[PDB]
């Protein structure tokens, strides 16, 4: 149930100009990446709540759910968008539900099977809804700050760390331990898509006083034998605990398992999406052949299939530890983390 | 009032009812004829009936999962304020509601299951299981192109009923002998089985050949999904694939001191040369599948991979 | 000359013969009735004769091995200033004196195999194998106390024949279904199987349920020993445990259009597959060498299984 | 077929005084360990060949086999003895076959084909070949230690257990040029005293040595680059009869994806197939793990002290021998070119 049915698009425009604008920038992929998408989605939702007027609570919920739905289908593999939507939806229900308690005078799912089969429903919840939304936007700005501090428990002197591509979270993680401890980091370029980003990050790691080595993706297996830990960033973490990450990460994860090297993942909880990876064919996106084969190679591109995926998938069993802003947890416990941050109904948006 | 043949009396009457649910219903039938005198004994007649039901059925793991859920429900509702007769009142009225709720479970399981099957895939199944079919049939209703390998399940031979069901839905099927399962894995895209019960560590208690498929799958790097209702979750922990209560003594040898009384071309098909019923009773009926062989558990509560998640549900259940 | 008819002929002639040897005897009695006398005539011969033999029997691996051994013995002493005829009589002369060693190879195997069974151990075997039986029986005469699980081996149903064979020697036996083999592994101390043929990398070609046992054995950390005579070594390299010449079309599906309850304790012996369906299932599987602990042969126990390769290397130049 | 038959006790004592003294010292554990048993056996064989008189090669063979059978039974888990015997037995056989026709492929093809002064004063030649064995038994530590510049590199961490003169010579040779580290797990209770002594000698060579308890083996394993072990014997299936606790190193290494390297002379390689481990594993005195003055404890509890440990053939990655470096899969061809595969059972 998208927003087209509820209202004409022409006035999902004058009533919600931020939504139609975000949908456009999401499809064209001008606003891309987990963090950027998350922030912009939250901001758009803020002016949606700011301008929507929904007097029983169910009009709000239906509005945000429908508006969030079209934001999801604009660019379905940017799961951070849908996650923000699910947060705000639980923000309303719980807050309102708490409001319901305010007027005066489950706990198992299994037990329910034998279970048994409003007053002043209200608007002007805006103040608290906008509050919690602004909070979320803030809590997004603190992810690196309270993640990097956990590096003193996993990064030690003279250890060798393998990482791939560019991750601002991982970079922060490394540099925070780098101030007091001197170690080594091998940066595998994320060719062809995370190439420049990783090359740039590698320079800064070196400037931070870290013994940085830059290797091609083919060299990953060759140096795995002298690597203590693998530290990876991720684009998204799905419902089963699997990783939607940037291409080439499978090389690292597989080579790590083979050499019995631990795989650590640093990621904010906002990248944790409840959607189940039914078909990986829909999850992996493909960019232009341009990044791999040059266009002036007329004969080659005419006689060959050139494929450039910029997403890789890691099964949840190849991740030993998740470093999050909520702390360090095994892939197993991600199950309960989702149950605490999302309402189960919002799994399909 | 015989609860055992009543628990039985729920199974042949309803083909789509599950053993834990049937056990729950059998306990409801007990509380309607209870006429309990005090609370202390509203619980022990519930206790006595639950126990004697467990003793009267040979494979009791599934129904015990229901018995567990039931007494825990009663205990939790009686602890709070303990009007044991409202409790009785509650169960008896909403009794058939529990049965339809269970049917709603399998339906939700099917809706979560069919997206796992994609265009032009091949599915392997061990024996017959309601829910496994429900997922497959639901995938067919969406006109998804897929084919299904089915294993004959000695001794029950449930594979024949399963493949009949599947081609009654006009889906292509090919039966495979229990010994030929692993050979077919290179053609298999997904393995899908059902469960009689799910133990604490998220392991599977099902008919004899399941764990075999689970190993062949992991060896062939093929995903292995199971289909189980949340009320099949039981609090018990087998320390191995061999640690479950046996109804009748199995896997024992003869003692041949005295005389008598008294090559296959390997291309020869001798269906007359199968084991007789006596020595088949000497074989295990059930099978335990450790959670590291299970990709995901398709339940009414969603698809569970965690294998601490089944434990999490059991925890919330018992406090 | 209907070589095929002959080859089948030995097979019924003598239960203790092996498919490779039966092929060797085939070529010999062709080499007897073979007028020949041209190397071109002399060597045009069997090749159409083993070829005709290979095309005449549907699963042809084992006889191909016995074949492969025969011609390599032929050309290697036809090389060497080789005269034809002296090998033609010498093969026909010592044809009786071939199925001598073949029988002596199996006994050599049993004398090597039986100490693997030690007092109070439980053995697991799949179907019927003369070599496995030989090892078990040889251990029994030495008054060794042991018991044997035998898998009901569908489709062949060889489990019954092996169970009775071992029952006659006062060996305690117990039959298990093909689906219950995994559940029995904790009670098993050692797994012992035979093989119709052993490929280049030391892998086993045998009955359809073999590889599953080797899989369960690896998982349960139990030793898995194969029992095969040296003349079962064949030069062919399956790239998977699925890569073998198929006799009949296999594992193909129905094509339905709108074409118009069971408990686990229930025992329905009348609910098995029909033979039309069974002919759609494979007859053999392949067991990778990494599942084989040791390969008991008349050459001794081969654990390297780069060593089966070593022997095939020697066979060919 | 031993020498208790075909000869009396007093005849053995008079004719072969070395055999009698070796039997006594093998039973009394006086001569002990692979190297000591190898040398002594080879010297005793030199006397057997010198003393024994025969007219036929066969008499010589079965005479040696009989002496071999008896020496083996004296101390059967000292495989080194029988190996030296089997070595000489083959040495006799093909010295014979080239003397056989100076007077002028596959076992798969034997199935199809042809059916059906020699022995004396090749003694002078036999004795020489025995001395050739003695010489080779001396070059073992030198032929092996040299290969340490292909595996031991600077700043690497190496794990070792117990004591092995071979492994020690291996380490120290690389250590006189390259600077690395060695973690030595003591072989408690048996190789305890010896390993501490080796650890000190290593450190004196400047190898930065760490002595850990056997329980620490797993904990430090994650930082170890390579495992280098010695062995008591290498059996027919490529397995390893080695000193107590060595499987702790092996299992922990496989769990941490750390390569296992074995340093051993070829003479420790025995064709004896391990149909058993119970007959293989010998048990020393409980005195080593429990004091006898614990009256209550020793009368109320089974106290066991295995002397050896077994390691399955597939847990070793590389064999560093005097001949060179070889994979476990190649041990098959090493034997068939060393022993005669009929002397496997002596």
């Amino acid at each position: 149930g998208p927003i087209s049915e509820f209202m004409s698009t022409i006035n999902v425009e004058h009533t919600y100009p931020a939504v139609s604008s975000l949908i456009a920038d999401l499809k064209s992929r001008k606003v891309q990446g987990p963090f950027a998408v998350a922030v912009e989605t939250a901001l758009v939702m803020r002016q949606v709540i700011s301008q929507t007027r929904w007097s029983t609570v169910d009009q709000l919920i239906d509005t945000v759910r429908a508006v969030g739905s079209t934001l999801v289908k604009a660019q379905p593999t940017e799961f951070s968008c849908g996650n923000i939507i699910r947060r705000i939806l639980r923000l309303i229900r719980e807050e309102y539900q708490e409001l319901l308690k305010t007027a005066d005078e489950m706990y198992s799912s299994m037990l329910n099977l034998l279970g048994r089969p409003r007053v002043t429903g209200g608007m002007d919840m805006r103040a608290v809804i906008i509050s919690g939304i602004q909070d979320v936007i803030d809590e997004l700005d603190k992810i690196n700050t309270d993640i990097e501090v956990q590096s003193m428990d996993h990064l030690h002197s003279n250890e060798i760390i393998l990482t791939q591509g560019c991750s601002k979270t991982v970079e922060a993680f490394l540099r925070f331990a780098a101030k007091k401890r001197k170690f080594s980091v091998i940066v595998a370029e994320g060719f062809p898509n995370n190439q420049k980003g990783s090359h740039a990050m590698a320079k800064r790691l070196a400037q931070a006083g870290i013994d940085t080595t830059v290797i091609s993706d083919a060299t990953i297996f060759a140096i795995m034998s002298r690597v203590n830990k693998v530290i990876l960033g991720t684009h998204a973490i799905l419902g089963n605990g699997g990783l939607v990450t940037y291409s080439g990460a499978q090389l690292v994860a597989q080579a790590a398992r083979h050499h019995a090297t631990p795989v650590v993942v640093c990621s904010g909880i906002y990248k944790l999406s409840p959607v189940y990876p039914y078909d990986l064919e829909s999850i992996i996106q493909l960019s232009s052949p341009d990044k791999i084969m040059s266009f002036n190679e007329g004969d080659l591109i005419s006689r060959a299939e050139i494929l450039n995926p910029y997403y890789d998938y890691i099964p949840p069993d190849l991740v030993d530890l998740f470093i999050t802003n909520l702390g360090g947890y095994p892939p197993s416990y991600l199950y309960r983390i989702m149950n605490d941050t999302y309402d189960a109904s919002d799994t399909i948006l | 009032f015989d609860i055992v043949q009543v628990y039985k009396k729920f199974l042949q009457d309803d083909p789509e009812i599950t053993m834990p649910v049937a056990a729950i219903e059998a306990l409801v039938q007990l509380l309607s004829r209870s006429q309990a005198k005090t609370i202390s004994e509203f619980m022990d007649i519930l206790q006595n009936g639950s126990n004697t039901l467990k003793e009267g059925v040979q494979n009791n793991i599934s129904l015990s999962a229901g018995c567990d859920i039931f007494q825990r429900f009663v205990t939790r509702s009686l602890h709070d304020v303990g009007d044991f007769e409202q409790c009785k009142r509650h169960l008896v009225e909403n009794g058939k509601l529990f049965i339809q709720r269970a049917r709603a479970c399998r339906q939700r399981i099917a809706h979560l299951g069919y997206p796992l099957i994609r265009d032009g895939s091949v599915i392997l199944t061990h024996g017959f299981s309601r829910g496994v079919a429900a997922v497959l049939l639901a995938a067919a209703k969406r006109h998804v192109r897929f084919k299904v390998f089915v294993t004959e399940s000695r001794p029950s031979g449930s594979g024949c009923l399963m493949t009949r069901t599947l081609k009654n839905a006009c889906i292509p099927t090919c039966m495979v002998l229990d010994s030929a399962v692993s050979f077919t894995m290179n053609r298999v895209d997904l393995v899908l089985v059902g469960a009689e019960g799910v133990v604490e560590n998220g392991g599977l208690i099902n008919q004899i050949g399941t764990f075999q498929l689970a190993v062949f799958a992991k060896h062939a790097h093929k995903p292995f999904y199971a289909v189980a209702e949340s009320h099949k979750f039981v609090r018990m922990f087998p320390l191995s694939q061999y640690d479950i209560p046996f109804s009748r003594p199995i896997l024992e040898f003869d003692d041949p001191s005295p005389e008598t009384v008294h090559p296959t071309p390997s291309d020869a098909i001798h269906n007359e040369l199968i084991m007789n019923e006596e020595q088949i009773r000497n074989n295990p009926t059930l099978d335990v599948t450790p959670p590291e062989f299970v990709s995901g558990l398709i339940t009414d509560l969603g698809i569970i991979d965690s294998k601490s998640g089944v434990s999490e549900e059991l925890i919330k259940l018992y406090l």
